């Protein structure tokens, strides 16, 4: 069955 | 004004070919490498300020791969048909003799996303010292690329690009010189 | 000649005025054909052709899906923004200007600037010089920075200076480059 891909996620670093 | 983030994401068969990228205002923020498993930053500043886990991304090609054998099957086998590029080439910058520079191969308007560029030096192959994006996203749904050369500019020399594409005829020759 | 078959997923996030007001368009796109879409505005899958229609149906009859997509402009579009901000939306290089003549013809060329709004004006001894005024448009690199080309049709006298002037967020004064001969 056709799946839903996952929009996905950047995460800032400490600087 | 207006701005746009796009995650855009292949997959391509026979080939098995993935590709998974951010577009920020249509530049590349970043892809990640299907072999080597990673992220990488277009600008590679980019990395001391995010991060990003390139193990989501490799699932989500994996369910694009999955996805892209359900439509081949369900569109009763249709292919893709091939649009050719159109290609330009520029410099960074005005060239002055001796003055490191640029060479900028902009291929553009084409699908599907495999070309085979190189660059040609008075006629000869130039195999190290290139570098390119991956394939960028356009809102008609074909690809644009860019690939580089960089050189110190001098009347004797001449350059090509040469880009080969399932919809030319023939190898394009888009032919530079000072 | 092997034939191909593509697939393409894309989650564009548009953001108008800052995060204030954002939409999230996710498009599915067999080959050259987008087949099934979710629009935010929307709020539901709906199927662009034929193709896309078993999709939408089943994607939609799954609500917790539905939820956390229309709950995406903020987990997702609103963050990601947020992440990348200081080094995308806020990035600024300052252009280089040259002024030349052509290969009768005068040139300035504006490299390696970013972002891609900018003005650029043209001076003939301290007067704007509004026609005869060829622009090659805006040119994207492929690496965060643009070039322009502005051309301007000329016939030069003796002592006459030709200044090529470039506003550009990245300069607080618009940049001057002056031009006689």
């Amino acid at each position: 069955k056709m799946r839903m891909a996952t929009p996905l996620l950047m995460q800032a670093l400490p600087m | 004004e207006e701005h746009v983030i796009i995650q855009a994401e292949f997959y391509l068969n026979p080939d098995q070919s993935g590709e998974f990228m951010f577009d920020f205002d249509g530049d590349e923020i970043f892809h990640v490498d299907m072999a080597k498993k990673e992220t990488v930053w277009r600008l590679e500043e980019f990395g001391r300020f995010a991060s990003f886990e390139a193990q989501g991304a490799l699932a989500n090609i994996a369910v694009d791969k999955a996805n892209l054998e359900i439509m081949t099957k369900r569109s009763n086998y249709t292919p893709i048909t091939n649009v050719p590029p159109e290609v330009t080439v520029l410099t960074n910058s005005p060239v002055e003799l001796r003055e490191p520079n640029v060479l900028i191969c902009f291929i553009d308007k084409f699908t599907p996303p495999v070309v085979n560029v190189t660059w040609l030096r008075n006629g000869k192959p130039v195999t190290t010292g290139v570098s390119e994006t991956v394939f960028l996203p356009r809102e008609d749904h074909l690809f644009r690329k860019f690939h580089y050369l960089p050189f110190l500019p001098s009347t004797e020399d001449v350059y090509d690009c040469r880009v080969e594409h399932w919809g030319l005829d023939e190898p394009l020759l888009k032919h530079w010189e000072f | 000649t092997r034939p191909r078959f593509l697939w393409q997923l894309k989650f564009e996030c548009h953001f108008f005025n800052g995060t204030e007001r954002v939409r999230l368009l996710e498009r599915c796109i067999y080959n050259q054909e987008e087949s099934v879409r979710f629009d935010s505005d929307v709020g539901e899958y709906r199927a662009v052709t034929e193709l896309g229609r078993p999709d939408a149906e089943y994607w939609n009859s799954q609500k917790d899906l539905l939820e956390q997509r229309r709950a995406a402009v903020d987990t997702y579009c609103r963050h990601n923004y947020g992440v990348g901000e200081s080094f995308t939306v806020q990035r600024r290089v300052e252009p280089k200007v040259t002024v030349y003549p052509s290969k009768n013809l005068l040139v300035c060329s504006v490299s390696g600037f970013y972002p891609g709004s900018i003005e650029v004006r043209w001076f003939r001894n301290g007067q704007e010089e509004k026609a005869g005024v060829v622009s090659t448009g805006l040119i994207q690199n492929g690496d965060w920075t643009f070039q322009t080309l502005v051309m301007l049709e000329t016939v030069p006298r003796s002592g006459e200076v030709y200044t090529c002037q470039v506003e550009h967020p990245s300069v607080t004064s618009p940049l001057t480059v002056e031009w006689r001969a």
